């Protein structure tokens, strides 16, 4: 995708993450764990759901039309009836093909975008207390217990608290 | 000793292939089908009024072929004509059959109002053994076969004004005998003529004597014609022989009515969309069942499947297996 | 002592809702309307040549119904037929009326050139009290009602070659009497016939005797037919009765001319796009006023509004 | 939008900014102020204007066509005339609906993109003399008078001049 | 002392212009053309079976105009009619010419099967000096001009059932004499009639007497009609004069056959797509050569060029 | 484009780069040089090639159709035949115009994106050993011989090796 996260700097997805579309894995002094990010997951879902509902917006209801199958050869009028219908069908078939191609490209790009948004949001939260490893992971340069990890995940991590500890670990 | 925080996204063991601008096949975590490609094989009896023609075409029900008498005054949203239908009355043709069928189908009713035409000096209610009604000879219920009275067939000249506020459809015909003997025997005059007119239009038909192919014992034919009379206009029928007279008019309407050729059985269910193959659900925007449809239907396309991605790109962990 | 530098964007207190791929309603700072949904109710007389039919259909102006004489030789880009139009001449029908109307409308002219047809042994210039021209009986100006001379109506057999470099349209007819008495009285022969042909095509019409309903005093009728003669071809007219003869031909053209049914008044203004509801502006790509249009027009769509975003997402304070 | 600036890491817009679409608000020793960024504003406008002009490119002029209203019932030919027209109108209605949806999604994304471009351009200008707070604001780690702010806004800020002062304040 | 590492992209000194959503013209490093705008000027004889009509229209080949006798055994995928084609037999017209031409073109064969019609009490094989065969008079090869035998022309009444599993096309006609003298001389009766029917439909034609323009010595005409008989149906022909009788039927097929008007020469080459201008390559999705096409063709569009970008934005030094 | 690299923070392209679409120019102690990046080049090419093949997917084969030119005036039926064809041609012409506009916008954006992806990938490789100058160039704060440059270009540069040297030069 356009943002280079999904199938990009993030090597692969997690089959083990079954409670959300995007999320966090950590390793600290207390071990390892996984948690889904609800906000990013919800934003992807809302957009995909929105486009689905637009596409299935029921719009057409037709009653008496023209005949489309013929039991007799007739020439000019029947040629025109068949041509009109064949023309219609080709144009709608084109519309359908284009629609799915554009929608699908966009769905892949919007999901890639949401991954990227979450990554940049996290990076900004951490300020000078962490470095981007380049594979979707941050090396955090301080002691970060399970409380500290949850603080990052629920958006309440105060970077000032750990800055001195982290700045020291980073530069020598 | 610090901490590592890795950002990621889900994957699923069983993704689906979809098409994009750049790829004809690429794997996403989920997709949904946009083309309806199946039917139950049955036409749902609701919410549209479905009238099963059974053994009858719409035109035979209109004219009043005796085995179609059950359709008198019927109405429909969709008249369904079956491939088993047959005619069993006087052999006939309709120049512009397709148009008469279309306009009646679209009107949605066979409501017929009898009018008191005065046919002075002719015999009414002629019948044929090609068109039995009970044990004896008969005819189309909505048409009146006029023949000589005594040894004369005078010039008929009759009128019916339309003083209603709706349009009247008149169905009438011209008889084409197979021999001169039949002609003069029925109508006296050696050559007939039928002229049907309103203020602004007219149709004159001269009958033609000769054999057509034998159908139910007869080489003669009737040709069927129609005339619409608007409010304030007047119908005049003028003939010195060979007139197959109207008995009245059909009420015309406009609305959502149509006709469909299908052999699918009618069943108790609800479906907005009907095809000749049966009803189809209309939750999807496209369908590949049949280009012939009636009601609130997905649009016909040539593709039998089109997948709309409903998730992200599916990227499993590569394995050394 | 530091500084804070914040990057930002505008918002407005009153945004506009628009549709996207993912949202049926989302708020942006501004949008513009792409569907024209209103008209002035008037047809602008420029830049197209508008000809108001007033009391006349195009076909009545073509045939030369006396109250339509003011349309002789007229031209138009758009002929406007009014619902108040009426016929006031001999009662007639046109088999394939819609085609004759279309082809004349499209040609854009009633330019008529009289030709010296020689009708030997018949009376010319027949008229009827159903078609008064001044105080006395008359007829369609472009047609010539031929009847017997003395006690005979010979076989008429005439020709007119087209030695011009343009196509000629000939309008002619067939008279349908209401009785045998009328037939023989006017044309002698008990049954007439009209055959009009060129090298490559022909039409033969047998008249039909019988009562139609009374229109302006008459139960008889005329049926109107037409024949186009191309450069180098020749017209032949052959009849032993019931011929309503052409007096000449109409010059055919091709171009941008058409016809429209409308009751909107004509006004002095400028508009490229005309609908039956009146002229409409054509700055927008779509319109929902009328599927019937003439000129440089937005495309007809079913939506009565479609908003194109002309600004960013509106996130107000 | 795809870039996550507008309605994203920037919490909301400024109703007070009436002279541009994007811009700067600052707080320094000398007080507070606001200035529109003309370049980014112009780039957004030029793209939106470009698409507007493509959409209103007058493309069809039609003269004699088919009849579309009928005063009599006729059957087959009239069924076909009506069907042809109804088919056309549905296809153009679809085209119009899709057009606006695609254009609008894209307009929202290109405007979001321009916000993001301005933000990254500013960040790059400041080098090591500032930090991204994460809400669309830079904490600048040195004395930055109104001359210094204008230097950033008109693209002439020399980061070397303040680097020592700023590096010291940060670490 | 460190190092500088600059990221960049390519450019070329002169790129190609394309259109986008926001710009009518923007320069990219490369593009490819999506509209085919040129032809060789020649129709390739493969892979479609091309039949060059040369001097003959399809209808003249069908009827069996003598100079078209060479087409009798012929089949095609695409029949090519040339502007130099001419008729050289009895002068005729076809009401609904366009339909007969279409249905024969679509059937793709002139395969004709003779049937043993019994025409009791008339003379068969009439010919005319308008349609010369060898030293004498002749006629359309597939039609049988019936005239009186002795001093009588009886009521003809014949039948032919279709017991095959294919549709039969019957071509027949009606003769329009130029005088009453010629009518009674050929057919005895003062007025003829031809009635051709199947079980469910019928056509009755009354001839029309009168002069048309002189064509190859004659003011009389033939009008051509057709009847398709489906498997299990039956043909009946009934006439008391003026019948131009079928000799048999054309065996109809369905498939990919058509007809095209073109003056482009036929050449030995391979092309899936044929236009009247000549064959065109079909590697591109669109074409602006001709709206008339046959085969696997790009779709016709009004644009004469449309460039698909195949590279990035070009930003030269 | 949406990413602001091509025709953006990268001032212009390199006419001299003829062996790839994206790449690297360097200056170190040993002089200057240029090398194409294969991976980014390949990703752009594959996507553009993919869309080209989708667009030219042969889809249309028609045999007997309607007449579209007429030698005689006929009125109603011919009006309808011409209108049907004119309607068709306008709709396909619209489809073609829209298709190329959407494809082209997207091609410009995906190529801009790949430039940006390569730039961010490089920046991430360098960690704390370099700074973004803002014009598509990294100032590398250590001795970086031709081996070291190639290490960055082929993805094997170990930032830990030079970190102390680089951190000292920066702060
Ligand atoms: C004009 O020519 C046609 C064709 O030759 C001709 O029509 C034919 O006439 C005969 C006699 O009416 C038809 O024969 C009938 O065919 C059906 C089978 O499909 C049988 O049911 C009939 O048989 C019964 O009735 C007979 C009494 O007439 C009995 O003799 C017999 O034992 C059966 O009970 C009968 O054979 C024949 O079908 C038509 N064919 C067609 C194609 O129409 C017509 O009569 C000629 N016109 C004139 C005026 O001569
Ligand atoms: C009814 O009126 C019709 C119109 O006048 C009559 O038709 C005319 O009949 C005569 C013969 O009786 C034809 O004369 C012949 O014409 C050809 C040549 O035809 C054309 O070609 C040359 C050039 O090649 C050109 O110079 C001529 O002017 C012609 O245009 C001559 O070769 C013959 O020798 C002879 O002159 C007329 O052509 C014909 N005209 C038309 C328009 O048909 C018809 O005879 C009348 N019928 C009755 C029953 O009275
Ligand atoms: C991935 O996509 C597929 C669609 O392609 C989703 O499958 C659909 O999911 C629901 C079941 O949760 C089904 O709809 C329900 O049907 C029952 C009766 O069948 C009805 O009572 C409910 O009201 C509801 O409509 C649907 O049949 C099913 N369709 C198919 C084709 O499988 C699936 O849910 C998606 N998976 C995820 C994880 O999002
Ligand atoms: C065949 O029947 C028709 C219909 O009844 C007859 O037409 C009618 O003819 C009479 C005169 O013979 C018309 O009367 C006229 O009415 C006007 C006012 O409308 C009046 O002012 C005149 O003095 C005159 O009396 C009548 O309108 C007309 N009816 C219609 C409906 O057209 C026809 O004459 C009959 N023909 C024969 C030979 O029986
Ligand atoms: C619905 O009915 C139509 C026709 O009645 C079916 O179309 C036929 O499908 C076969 C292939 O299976 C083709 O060879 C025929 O040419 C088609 N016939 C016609 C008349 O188009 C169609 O398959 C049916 N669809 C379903 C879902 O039952
Ligand atoms: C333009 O004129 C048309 C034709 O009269 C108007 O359409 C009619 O008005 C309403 C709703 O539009 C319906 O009840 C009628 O059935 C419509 N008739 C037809 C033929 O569509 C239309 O409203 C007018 N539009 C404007 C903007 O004036
Ligand atoms: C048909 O309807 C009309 C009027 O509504 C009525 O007079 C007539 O008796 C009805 N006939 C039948 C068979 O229902
Ligand atoms: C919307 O459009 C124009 C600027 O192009 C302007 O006159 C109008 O005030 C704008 N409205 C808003 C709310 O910005
Ligand atoms: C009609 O056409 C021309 C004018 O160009 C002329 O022959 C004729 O007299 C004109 N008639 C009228 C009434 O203008
Ligand atoms: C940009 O800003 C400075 C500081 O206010 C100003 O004095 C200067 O004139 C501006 N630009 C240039 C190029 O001089
Ligand atoms: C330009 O585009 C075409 C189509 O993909 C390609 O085959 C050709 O080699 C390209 N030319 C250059 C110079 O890149
Ligand atoms: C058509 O085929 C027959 C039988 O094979 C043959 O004798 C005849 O000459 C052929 N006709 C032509 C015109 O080639
Ligand atoms: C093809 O022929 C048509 C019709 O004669 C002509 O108008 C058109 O310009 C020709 N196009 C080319 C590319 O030869």
């Amino acid at each position: 995708g356009l943002f280079g996260a999904i199938a990009g700097f993030i090597e692969n997805g997690w089959e083990g993450m079954i409670d959300g579309w995007y999320g966090f894995r950590h390793q600290n002094s207390e071990g390892t764990g996984q948690a889904a990010d609800l906000k990013s997951t919800q934003a992807a879902f809302d957009q995909i759901n929105g486009k689905l509902n637009r596409v299935i917006e029921k719009t057409n209801e037709k009653f008496h039309q023209i005949e489309k199958e013929f039991s007799e050869v007739e020439g000019r009028i029947q040629d025109l009836e068949k041509y009109v219908e064949d023309t219609k069908i080709d144009l709608w078939s084109y519309n359908a093909e284009l629609l799915v191609a554009l929608e699908n490209q966009h769905t892949i790009d919007l999901t890639d975008s949401e991954m990227n948004k979450l990554f940049e949001k996290t990076g900004r939260q951490l300020r000078e207390n962490a470095e981007d490893m380049g594979n979707g992971c941050f090396k955090i340069y301080h002691k970060c217990d399970n409380a500290c990890i949850e603080s990052i995940r629920n958006g309440t991590y105060d970077h000032d608290v750990y800055r001195d500890e982290a700045l020291n670990n980073r530069f020598q | 000793p610090g901490a590592t925080l890795c950002l990621g996204h889900h994957a699923v063991p069983n993704g689906t292939l979809v098409k994009t601008i750049t790829d004809d096949q690429i794997e996403v975590t989920n997709a949904t089908e946009l083309v309806q490609s199946s039917s139950t094989g049955k036409i749902c009896n609701n919410p549209h009024r479905i009238l099963d023609g059974i053994d009858c075409t719409l035109i035979d029900a209109l004219l009043g072929d005796p085995h179609c008498d059950v359709f008198q005054n019927e109405t429909w949203d969709l008249f369904v004509e079956r491939s088993k239908a047959f005619s069993n009355c006087y052999p006939y043709d309709v120049p512009d059959y397709a148009s008469l069928r279309s306009l009646v189908a679209s009107s949605g009713t066979l409501e017929f109002i009898t009018e008191g035409f005065t046919w002075t000096g002719v015999t009414q209610n002629g019948g044929s053994n090609a068109c039995k009604r009970g044990p004896g000879s008969g005819f189309f219920s909505r048409l009146n076969w006029l023949t000589k009275s005594g040894s004369t067939y005078p010039v008929l000249n009759v009128t019916m004004p339309n003083n209603d506020n709706f349009d009247k459809l008149y169905i009438w015909g011209v008889h084409h005998p197979s021999t001169n003997q039949e002609q003069t025997s029925l109508y006296v005059q050696a050559s007939g003529r039928v002229t049907v007119s309103t203020r602004r239009s007219q149709q004159t038909i001269i009958p033609n004597i000769g054999s057509r192919p034998w159908v139910r014992g007869l080489s003669s034919r009737i040709s069927i014609y129609w005339t619409i009379v608007k409010p304030g206009d007047v119908l005049v029928i003028n003939s010195n022989g060979n007139l197959i007279a109207p008995r009245g008019y059909f009420k015309m309407r406009t609305g959502k009515s149509s006709i469909m050729r299908s052999d699918a059985p009618i069943d108790t269910c609800i479906s907005e969309c009907i095809t000749p193959n049966g009803s189809i659900p209309n939750d999807k925007p496209f369908q590949n069942v049949n280009k012939i449809t009636y009601g609130a239907c997905p649009k016909y396309v040539k593709q039998n499947t089109l997948k709309l991605a409903t998730g992200m790109r599916n990227v499993p962990e590569k394995q050394t297996r």
